[PDB]
């Protein structure tokens, strides 16, 4: 809970009417099996909101 | 919304006049924050990595 | 348009509730129009930088 004290770091204008939003998990697993994000192939248990 | 990274969690979300993000992680898993009006070659799409 | 925006995504215009394709069609006028600037142009039609 704590508190929030958010501070600006990058404030550069772009000028695009954005409608979508997606993020890259950058997941990866063993090199032996090239899953290519088909099933599993994650080897990670993190989270985001 | 909880978007844990165990399974595949990469849903495209509307940019509802602003957005918030947080992520608890004992790693550097999350790297990408791509944006765009349609995430296509036709329209300009912001890519953050 | 909202100020500070560019219509760089060229596409065939439609009248609404009437899909059309190609380069010319009924109720479908090309959004772009050129400027045939020549010295024979008078005031008002003079191109200004």
């Amino acid at each position: 809970q704590g508190f929030s004290a958010l501070e600006p770091l990058v404030d550069l204008p772009i000028g695009i009417n954005i409608t979508r939003f997606q993020t890259l998990l950058a997941l990866h697993r063993s090199y032996l099996t090239p899953g290519d994000s088909s099933s599993g192939w994650t080897a990670g248990a993190a989270a985001y909101y | 919304t909880w978007f844990h990274a165990k399974r595949f969690a990469n849903p495209v979300l509307p940019f509802n006049d602003g957005v918030y993000f947080a992520s608890t992680e004992k790693s550097n898993i999350i790297r990408g924050w791509i944006f765009g009006t349609t995430l296509d070659s036709k329209t300009q799409s912001l890519l953050i990595v | 348009l909202k100020p500070f925006e560019r219509d760089i995504s060229t596409e065939i215009y439609q009248a609404g509730s009437t899909p059309c394709n190609g380069v010319k069609g009924f109720n479908c006028y090309f959004p772009l129009q050129s400027y045939g600037f020549q010295p024979t142009y008078g005031v008002g039609y003079q191109p200004y930088r």
